[PDB]
Order: structure tokens, then C-alpha cells, then sequence
């Protein structure tokens, strides 16, 4: 899923770059969005975010969060065989 | 001594194997006393700590003419099993042999140590169920919550790009090239159709190949995380 939203976000840049080659200027300067890089991305994420996201705890996040992808991981297993 | 190695055996990452038309999943620490040794095939566990010990014993044992301390033993073992270990197609004069009787396993190494021989039997019992939720389980478990937390922030990129795009389409410009147009992101359309379509290759364990290929820096960094008197004329 991170892999495809990487290459939404590099076809949205390719978007943004040729609009501003056809010379577009924004009416709201603030909106202007830096180009996306997957290295810095996970860089910063890892130094600043990971700390406070990888926290097991008492194991509420576990069944809050990833309860929909983990049926559907042993709903495929069972399919297989 | 003993925590030593826990610790370095925690803070290393996994490692592919192949031996007899067979994969498995090893971590190895070494140290000048002793080492650490865990594997698993997706359905088992096992877990092996040696000291220097053992070492003096079954290194004459398996090899009767050798003549090594227990040092310069597990250095050569240690120099035998990293280059497999960290990367794969490596050139070797390494053999893996692996059997099971009854609840152990018996992973046999065979090398030629320059031109002699060189054999070590790891003897790896059950892991107790304190190593494995400390090695697969929580690890896991930080790794998804850390994923999901990534996907998110991409989606809050994502539609700051797609606010800008709308702000740049109301500006009234128009593109050089129209095959670029992408369609407004929307999480749920997204989730889906990954659902729907390409959830069945991407959950596809396998035998653990891709979970080493992809799936390790993150695995590191939550291991170590979780590790870690003026009077008359003057008057």
C-alpha cells in the first residue's frame, strides 16, 4: 500500500511539474506543496514518528486499528489451503 | 556474558537459508564467548546459547584432529556463517544440512576451513514462549502499527497534492500534455480496490523470502526501540 501511494504521489509531482511548465501561477502562494523523495520520507518519519507509532502497549492499538486487514490475511490463508 | 549475547542476538536482523530444497529463517550472534543462534520455518522455533563450555567439547568431538581454541573457533564459525547470512548468490564452499528426530533440530554446517575440514552441529531445542513473543511477535505487531501510521501520512500528502491540483485547475491553466489527468484520491476507493484486486499476491508469505527482502529496516528499528555649630554671623 506505501509503495502505491509512493507512486500516486510521484504521478501527482509529474501533475504538478507540468503545470508549472505551462507557466500556471497559484492564486494562493501558501498551497504550494514540496516535491515528494522517498528516502527523506522515511528518514524523517523513522527520526521523528516511529518512537510514539511502534508502541505495543497493553495491545488496544492492535485490535483498534489492524482488525480488517488481519481477517482478510487469514480469510486468503484459509482460501490457499 | 549471557545478556551480551541476548542482546546482540535481539539486535540483529534475519537471515535467509537455504539447505536440501529447503528455506529457513536464521538469526546468529557470535562473540569471542560464546553465540546465539534462533531459526524458525514459519511453523516452528527453535533457540540454541552456547558457551565456551560446550564448545571445548564438541569442536573436538566433530572435528577429533582439530586443534582450536575456543576462540579462534568461533571466529572461523563466525567468518563461515556472516557472508551467507548477509547476502545471497555469495560464492561459497559452505554446505547446510538440517534433520529433526523428535523435537530438535540438527542443522549441520560443512566447510572447508582453507582447505580442511570444518563441522558444527547446532542442537536447537523448542524456543520457550518469552523468545518468540520477543523476536516475532511484538516486533511484528510495531512494524503494522508503524506501516499504518506511514499510509496515513501518505494520505495527508496525498490530499494537500490534490488541494494544490484543485487550486491549480480553478486558476484557469490548462496541461501541455492531457494524458497526465489523475483522478481525486479517495482512502476508501483506494482500500477497496487493493481488497478487492492485488490483497492476494501481497499477503503471500511464501517461505518467508520476501518478509527478509523487503521487511528489515523497520524490523531493526523497532527491535531497538523496544530495547532501548554655626551660630551668629553664619546664621
Amino acid at each position: 500500500q506505501v509503495r502505491e501511494l509512493a507512486t500516486l504521489l510521484h504521478m501527482k509531482d509529474l501533475e504538478i511539474q507540468d503545470y508549472q511548465e505551462s507557466g500556471a501561477t497559484l492564486i494562493r502562494d501558501r498551497l504550494k506543496t514540496e516535491p515528494f523523495e522517498e528516502n527523506s520520507f522515511l528518514e524523517q518519519f523513522m527520526i521523528e514518528k516511529l518512537p510514539e507509532a511502534c508502541s505495543i502497549g497493553d495491545g488496544k492499538p492492535f485490535v483498534m486499528n489492524l482488525q480488517d486487514l488481519y481477517m482478510a490475511v487469514t480469510t486468503q490463508e484459509v482460501q490457499v489451503g | 556474558v549471557m545478556e551480551e549475547l541476548e542482546q546482540g542476538l535481539l539486535m540483529q536482523p534475519w537471515a535467509w537459508l537455504q539447505l536440501a530444497e529447503n528455506s529457513l529463517l536464521a538469526k546468529v550472534f557470535i562473540t569471542k564467548q560464546g553465540y546465539a543462534l534462533l531459526v524458525s520455518d514459519l511453523q516452528q522455533v527453535w533457540h540454541e546459547q552456547v558457551d565456551t563450555s560446550v564448545v571445548s567439547q564438541r569442536a573436538k568431538e566433530l572435528n577429533k584432529r582439530l586443534t582450536a581454541p575456543p576462540a579462534a573457533f568461533l571466529c572461523h564459525l563466525d567468518n563461515l556463517l556472516r557472508p551467507l547470512l548477509k547476502d545471497a548468490a555469495h560464492p561459497s564452499e559452505a554446505t547446510f544440512s538440517c534433520d529433526c528426530v523428535a523435537d530438535a533440530l540438527i542443522l549441520r554446517v560443512r566447510s572447508e576451513l582453507s582447505g580442511l575440514p570444518f563441522y558444527w552441529n547446532f542442537h536447537c531445542m523448542l524456543a520457550s514462549p518469552s523468545l518468540v513473543s520477543q523476536h516475532l511477535i511484538r516486533p511484528l505487531m510495531g512494524m503494522s502499527l508503524a506501516l499504518q501510521c506511514q499510509v496515513r501520512e501518505l494520505a495527508t500528502l496525498l490530499h494537500m497534492k490534490d488541494l494544490e491540483i484543485q487550486d491549480y485547475q480553478e486558476s484557469g491553466a490548462t496541461l501541455i500534455r492531457d494524458r497526465l489527468k489523475t483522478e481525486p484520491f479517495e482512502e476508501n476507493s483506494f482500500l477497496e480496490q487493493f481488497m478487492i484486486e492485488k490483497l492476494p499476491e501481497a499477503c503471500s508469505i511464501g517461505d518467508g523470502k520476501p518478509f527478509v527482502m523487503n521487511l528489515q529496516d523497520l524490523y531493526m528499528a523497532v527491535t531497538t526501540q523496544e530495547v532501548q555649630k554655626p551660630r551668629g554671623l553664619f546664621s
